[PDB]
RNA sequence: AAUCGUACCGCAAACCAACACAGGUUAGUUAUUGUAAAGGCUGUAUAAAACCAGGAUAAAGGAACUCGGCAAAAUAGGUUAUGUUUUCG
């Protein structure tokens, strides 16, 4: 997991002042969206993983307030458009964990540790991620437990337009 | 690089690579590149680049230490990783 | 003979392309003519020296004719007067370049802004079509 | 081409203080139906800005400025909003957006504000009476209403005469001098030819 | 104040103070030239070139 | 109308200081109301010791500190009826 520090927010210092620290992280976050896979040092990767997850959350919101916050983070219009349209629909049902991190040894010159950061559901993914919604066996204790604790458990992906919206449109037309 | 070069030498002589032991290793002084670096108040110091020779000898059935290292597989990435097929329904039972 | 040279390699002038004498990195006013990649020995030599940044309205300038009329009669004052006139002429060459560089920057910014607007329009139009398909598919 | 908010009660304004999106679904649906259903919100509304974000803002300011020039007395922001919409149609949605436009005009001396008089600073801070705004027919170099501008000019005129003669008395030039810098190059000559072609067309 | 900057090069000064024309203008300068010819120095004055 | 200078560095890693030296180095020009056009430049990998340096904030007291208000802090600016001292400014 990502370590928590004593500074406001618990973020890394990345050996930089706060002003340069924020400029660097915003640029890298923009490149992660564009390319979906980046190789860098362990500290910048750990900070980028936690920052990247919270940037996807804004895209899933799809609100005017969320877009204003993201417009101050992303550096390119094309990358910002992709975040709200393509990635928003991709992770509708996935609850967290949109980015993964795998260590890749040490560099050559300064022998610094490195890692790879990637998105967790796409073509070209390093591994195959678990389904966003976990299937539940019909005759398992798990099914009974979820009924008693969370009657609104989601077992299969839902359509883009739910039945209530479809029914309203049919009645209207 | 020296270890690989020495083993290739042993095979040409007709020795079994599976029984080789590192029996002798030592270093030797080379030719140095001399230089100077200025200091404060007009003083001067030395600035030397060093060089060394390396010698490795491999022999068969020589006295060897018992040290052995455990080996593990690296991270599984690609179609060979099947962590996504885990069934998590069992842990809800008693 | 013409008064000003009109055939310049503008890739060389802006700096994207190398010149005919790569050893020279910042040509002088009288060195521009022979550093031009399009130099030809058949073209007549201009009667005056101008940089590529000069406007076409400079062909009617006659600076030494006016200087003679303003010439002081005291040699001591005349020498200083001539020195200030030469300083004025040399500076005029680098006023043109500064205007040349500022003028082009504004045109570039306008064009770049226009392209940015068009790209966003296409992206938004494409998304709207996709949104319409989703509703139509769901009936 | 103004667009309505999901409540279908007003138009969204192009500024950072707008917290409501634009409804863009092909069919009209109440907010309560689709907001709590769980479907992605981007299928119903556009939270982003238009490609002409900057140009639209400049156009709105001109409409506000022209309307004030037609007025004969200072008026409130609410009156400005109603007057502009009645003249041109439903193009502005809130008074906060108009206030932001007015602040830009005040900074550059394209408009002025009439403020009340209060006995103590605390009363002024706690007052809630709306403000009144006017417009200058041409841009000025002093702040305040025409009466205040005339007073400021009188003080400025006196200072200039005081400075000019003090310089003369101390053996300085009464009026500062500079050199004329040539700002007309080959790029400018081509811009003029382009401008004539556009005007002719 | 920082010291060590006693040399401020000047081409006109160097020729006038130590030039060949200066060394040949006085009896003592001519003797200096002979001393340098006797020792066999390849360059006689700072002013010399081919 | 002949003859000599024209490349490159020039507040600098190329000149004076033994150095790619926090020092020294002349003149001419340019954008900018509360700002600032052109042009130019760019840092091995981390962090939640003591200690040291350069900043920030601080309850109640306010020179009790110390050879000494050293250092730090502090409404600092403008106009005044009246009074004092002057070599009358
Ligand atoms: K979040
Ligand atoms: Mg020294
Ligand atoms: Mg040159
Ligand atoms: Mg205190
Ligand atoms: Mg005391």
């Amino acid at each position: 997991t990502v370590k928590r520090f004593l500074r406001p927010g618990g973020w890394n210092r990345l050996n930089r002042p706060v002003k340069e620290r924020l400029a660097l992280i915003k640029n890298m976050a923009t490149q992660l969206v564009e390319k979906e896979r980046i190789r860098t040092t362990l500290s910048k990767a750990k900070n980028l993983q936690r920052y990247g997850d919270k940037l996807i959350t804004l895209g899933k919101a799809g609100t005017r307030e969320s877009w204003l916050k993201a417009n101050d983070i992303v550096r390119t219009d094309r990358e910002l458009h992709k975040l709200f349209t393509t990635l928003a629909l991709r992770y509708k049902d996935r609850q967290g964990g949109y980015v993964r991190l795998i260590r890749a040894g040490f560099r050559r010159g300064d022998a610094a540790p490195v890692a790879i950061v990637e998105l967790v559901d796409r073509e070209g993914e390093l591994r195959q991620a678990r389904p966003a919604v976990t299937p539940v066996p019909k005759f398992s204790v798990m099914r009974w437990v979820k009924q008693q604790l969370d009657p609104k458990f989601i077992s299969e992906p839902a359509p883009l337009l739910p039945p209530l919206v479809r029914d309203y449109l049919k009645e209207q037309n | 690089e020296g270890l690989e070069h020495a083993r290739k030498d042993a095979e040409e002589k007709g020795l079994d690579p599976k029984k080789l032991v590192v029996s002798t290793v030592y270093t030797a002084k080379g030719k140095y590149l001399r230089g100077f670096q200025p200091m404060g108040k007009g003083f001067a110091g030395r600035k030397t680049t060093r060089k060394t020779h390396l010698r490795i000898v491999l022999r068969e059935n020589a006295s060897v230490l018992p040290f052995a290292a455990q080996v593990v597989s690296p991270s599984r990435v690609g179609g060979a990783s099947q962590k996504h097929l885990r069934d998590i329904s069992v842990r809800y039972t008693v | 003979r013409p008064i000003m040279h009109k055939n310049w390699d503008w890739e060389f002038v802006v700096g994207a392309k190398a010149g005919r004498k790569p050893a020279i990195q910042r040509p002088k006013p009288h060195q521009w003519y022979y550093c031009n990649p399009k130099y030809s020995a058949e073209d007549p030599l201009p009667t005056k020296i101008f940089p590529p940044h000069a406007p076409p309205t400079a062909e009617s300038l006659d600076d030494w004719a006016k200087f003679r009329k303003l010439c002081p009669k005291d040699p001591v004052e005349a020498k200083k007067f001539r020195k200030h006139f030469v300083r004025f002429l040399n500076q005029r060459n680098y006023d043109w370049r500064t205007a040349f560089e500022r003028g082009l920057a504004k045109e570039v910014a306008v064009a770049k802004a226009a392209q940015r607007a068009e790209d966003e329009t296409k992206r938004q139009e494409a998304w709207h079509a996709y949104r319409t398909a989703v509703f139509e598919s769901a009936l | 081409r103004p667009a309505l908010t999901p409540s279908f009660s007003r138009v969204s304004d192009p500024w950072t203080g707008e917290k409501e999106a634009k409804y863009a679904a092909p069919y009209r649906i109440p907010e309560e139906v689709w907001k709590n259903s769980g479907a992605p919100k981007i299928l119903f509304q556009d939270p982003w800005n238009s490609p002409d974000y900057d140009e639209v803002r400049k156009k709105h300011a001109v409409l506000v400025h022209d309307y004030l020039k037609q007025q004969s007395q200072p008026i409130n922001v609410q009156t400005i909003l109603e007057g502009v919409n009645k003249t041109h149609g439903l193009v502005l949605g809130t008074i906060e957006y108009v206030t932001s436009l007015l602040e830009n005009m005040l900074w550059h001396d394209m408009a002025y504000v009439v403020k009340p008089v209060f006995s103590s600073p605390r009363k002024a801070k706690l007052s809630k009476i709306p403000l009144l705004y006017g417009a200058n027919k041409y841009q000025q170099v002093f702040r305040g209403t025409p009466k205040e501008v005339a007073e400021r000019y009188e003080a400025a005129r006196a200072k200039h005469i005081k400075v000019a003669f003090t310089r003369l008395r101390t053996s300085k030039t009464p009026q500062p001098f500079r050199r004329r810098t040539d700002e007309y190059s080959h790029v400018q000559a081509s811009q003029s030819a382009l401008g004539l072609a556009a005007a002719a067309a | 104040m920082k010291r060590g900057m006693t040399y401020q090069p000047s081409r006109k000064k160097r020729i006038n103070k130590h030039g060949m024309e200066k060394r040949l203008g006085t009896e003592d300068g001519r003797l200096t030239i002979l001393r340098r010819l006797e020792k066999g120095r390849w360059r006689l004055t700072v002013d010399m070139f081919r």
